[PDB]
């Protein structure tokens, strides 16, 4: 607010002064994407959650673990990205009591470290209940070591929610140790989770890599398509060159509709997420008005505002009960999924 | 508003003849122009506080019989409308406000205010009289009562005005629609006495060049416009010719209705939904 | 089309001197330039649920005795040609399309869409109140249905809307040929009672000029125009006279007719042949 | 004319009474400061090199 000085108000002659501060302030922007980790571990204090920075202060506090191993996947996803900090907690049956110590922590994907279905209701459940508050959340979960496609169809026909994704794949991640570890899905989904983390606020995992040594099953372009048309995110062996490499093939979701793409695709979800939204004129100064001369007015205002500096077609409005409605549509920036490239061979005459 | 010129006529001639009749000299300048003779005879007989003769004006379909010696029929004629405004757009408003007025008003000490104070809620002050005032005198209108510092003004405590202003209906929006007519109205002194009726056509003929500079026809019934016809028998197979001279008075007025606009906007509320395309 | 000021006349003035005549105030503020006297005399006997007395309306040539205490006589005058267009094309269409018309009407919810229902099939939408659409609306009309994309406007799931449209006969291809007419219809207010005259001429003046704003003199009976006569005698010769002032209403109007052209080309087809000379 | 030459239409009163005419000024004397008030904005800017 404007500050008074001096605080103490005076009649007898004086000066004060009045310092207004607001054309400073700042810290203003979003919070980063904090990634979150539930499960088996040594060591920590059960039900505790733990700020980390780094995998020294992890194995610090953590030890001799599946916690550890997923923190260490964690930022071993993405070393061409910024490290950024983990949530992370002991569990030592229900775990929703233990999801809610998260609440008001303040990180956006979740991972449990366990392939049991009812975990993965109740941490959809608990994202439910988040997101329908103020503080948004989604949830990433995957299978076991092997699973079939009628079986992962199924998991996500029982699973499928808006802010949940499943990963088939599982494989083997070479540690920092040098041990050859064998994994179950639920840890790719770490993985991708460290990633989603690390990328920019409305920038999408879809054709980025995965640095994974091998996967348990490699699945053929229709089988991709069967499990992408389905919402559910797999990884494919690219063959097509002899720098051979892993690609995450889309970021899609559990629950799959063509007429929303904000359910449907993960990033847009999370622009939607984080996105920011940005005069009057009353009756008063004129006799009387309809919603055709409130639209060409604002033409007009708009017109020359973006001439010291919008389209006609774009612009609706409502007129109710004393109220005016004005409602502009926007364009969101969106994350390219296709392209289509005609080409077209003519021939020329040359002559000399 | 609707008006009709045959009763604002009957309405306005009455007293301003009963006002010239009692007033000898008025008549002696009037009739300055006619013979001697028939000057004297027509103020003896009309004219004046104990004059017994006395001229009656009425409509033109009386059942009973009218005065003959002296009477002004008055018969409302034709009419058309003759200017249109765009959309019939008369004029629009933010408070629906009536006749203008004229009253006269004095000035009272309140302790911190002198105050006019009129019959009526004053829905706008055209002037007071031979007052202008500044900022300084915190010229403030409320209701009936048009208001005036005191502190600067104690010298005019009790100062006498004439307070020119419109009565307010309500505080409300709309238009006035309508157009203007043009219309007519015939007057004619009858008298079975030819110079009685000279003499009523003069008196007449005055009367309607005093009225231009009432209020009522000066805001509405404009261009007041006259022409005669010849002096003639009205009607002439009783025991005497009754001898009439018309006058045709025409007029310029507004017919209109305030057409109220309940809508108004009141705010505006912008919003950005967005398209995925 | 084809149309008579009579019928159009007649047809107007009953519901709108019925409406005022059930409203004392309307009459108190139109006769509010009237003696007090007539006003509250007409007030009591024709005005207000409780009135005995009422005002009637019919044609120039009834059988049966009409009403004299108030009536309105309604009276097919003159008209004339007066412009024409080249070729005399009015105007022409690609669908026979009838009336103008406006309905009240309500959102509706289908899953996918809201929707105004209207009686009739829609041959054109002129307006739907205080809506300007925008393409992310997506309106289409269909039939009787006007349909408005639900996604972003459940929170207007049931909003109250006057549709202003016209009605299709058929989607065929035609012209519209004739010319526009200057045309009157006299109109006097007979009673026999002078002072009740002068108020069913303040009334139907007032009726006339709210009429100006109708929709259908708006579309078609365009330039509406107002003469008065004289109040007079219409009858002098029985046990008491009649009384009235006649009023004329000039209207402009077109006469047309659909002329259909059932000729069209659908297809160009294209031969070489060839001479050899 | 005099002060193109050398008064604002807010500032003076004209009261016609009984054939005499009373035209009245408003006038400004000087006083003397009691009270200062400071209204201070921070605002900040960008350079540029």
């Amino acid at each position: 607010a404007v500050e008074p000085f001096p605080r103490r108000p005076i009649t007898r002659p004086h000066a004060s002064i009045e310092v207004d501060t607001s054309g400073i302030g700042g810290s203003a922007g979003s919070s980063e994407k904090v990634f979150c980790l539930i499960g088996q571990a040594e060591g920590g204090e059960p039900n505790t959650v733990y700020e980390l920075r780094n995998y020294s202060q992890a194995k610090r506090l953590f030890r001799s673990g599946e916690l550890l191993d997923a923190i260490e996947l964690a930022w071993g996803s993405n070393p061409n990205y910024t490290a950024g900090r983990i949530l992370a907690m002991r569990i030592e049956a229900t775990w929703a009591d233990k999801l809610d110590k998260f609440a008001h922590e303040g990180g956006y994907y979740i991972v449990p470290l366990s392939s049991k279905q009812s975990v993965h209701a109740e941490v959809a459940s608990f994202v439910k209940e988040r997101s329908d508050a103020g503080e948004p959340m989604r949830a990433i979960v995957g299978g076991g070591f092997n699973e079939s496609k009628e079986q992962l169809f199924g998991r996500q026909a029982s699973l499928s929610n808006p802010r949940v994704s499943l990963v088939a794949n599982s494989g083997t991640f070479v540690m920092d140790d040098g041990r050859k570890n064998h994994v179950p899905a639920y840890m790719v989904a770490v993985a991708l989770g460290g990633l989603a983390s690390g990328l920019e606020i409305g920038e999408s995992i879809t054709f980025k890599p995965l640095r994974v040594s091998s996967l348990d099953q490699i699945y053929e372009s229709i089988d991709l398509d069967e499990l992408n048309e389905n919402g559910i995110i797999s990884i494919e062996f690219v063959r097509n060159r002899t720098n051979t490499f892993f690609r995450i093939v889309d970021d899609v979701t559990t629950f799959n509709d063509k007429s929303d793409p904000v359910k449907a695709e993960m990033a847009v979800g999370e622009a939607n997420d984080f996105l920011v939204s940005e005069d009057q004129f009353i009756g008063t100064r004129t006799i009387n008005t309809s919603a055709s001369i409130i639209k060409d007015f604002i033409q007009s205002y708009l017109g020359r505002k973006k001439r010291d500096n919008f389209p006609a077609e774009d612009v609706q409005v409502i007129v109710e009960g004393n109220e005016a409605r004005i409602s502009m549509t926007v364009y969101p920036i969106r994350s390219f999924k296709k392209i289509s490239v005609s080409l077209v061979y003519k021939q020329q005459t040359l002559q000399a | 508003a609707i008006t009709s010129v045959d009763s604002y006529l009957l309405s306005e001639i009455k007293p301003r003849l009963n006002t010239v009749l009692e007033n000898c000299y008025i008549i002696d300048e009037v009739l300055k122009d006619f013979d001697y003779q028939t000057r004297e005879s027509f103020k003896e007989a009309f004219c004046g506080k104990n004059a017994q003769h006395e001229v009656t004006v009425g409509f033109n379909f009386p059942k009973f019989k009218n005065n003959y010696e002296a009477h002004y029929l008055i018969q409302l004629g034709q009419g058309q409308e003759t200017k249109n405004s765009l959309g019939s757009i008369q004029s629009s408003y933010f408070e629906a406000t009536g006749d203008t007025l004229v009253e006269s008003s004095t000035a009272i000490r309140e302790d911190d205010k002198l105050v006019f104070t009129v019959s009526k809620p004053i829905g706008e002050l055209i002037k007071v009289e031979d007052i202008e005032f500044a900022k300084y005198d915190n010229l403030q209108v409320e209701g009936n009562k048009v208001s005036f510092k005191y502190q600067t003004n104690e010298d005019y405590e009790n100062y006498n005005a004439n307070i020119i202003f419109t009565e307010k209906k309500n505080d409300s929006k709309g238009l006035v629609k309508g157009f203007t007519v043009e219309e007519q109205v015939t007057v004619v002194g009858l008298s079975f006495n030819v110079d009685v009726a000279r003499c009523l056509d003069a008196v007449l003929k005055m009367i309607l060049i005093s009225m231009r500079d009432s209020i009522e026809e000066q805001q509405t019934f404009q261009l007041q416009n006259l022409s005669f016809g010849d002096i003639a028998p009205i009607i002439e197979d009783g025991d005497s010719m009754i001898f009439g001279r018309p006058t045709i008075i025409k007029y310029t007025s507004s017919l209109d209705l305030d057409y109220t606009i309940t809508q108004d906007i009141n705010k505006l509320t912008f919003k950005e939904r967005k398209d995925w395309k």
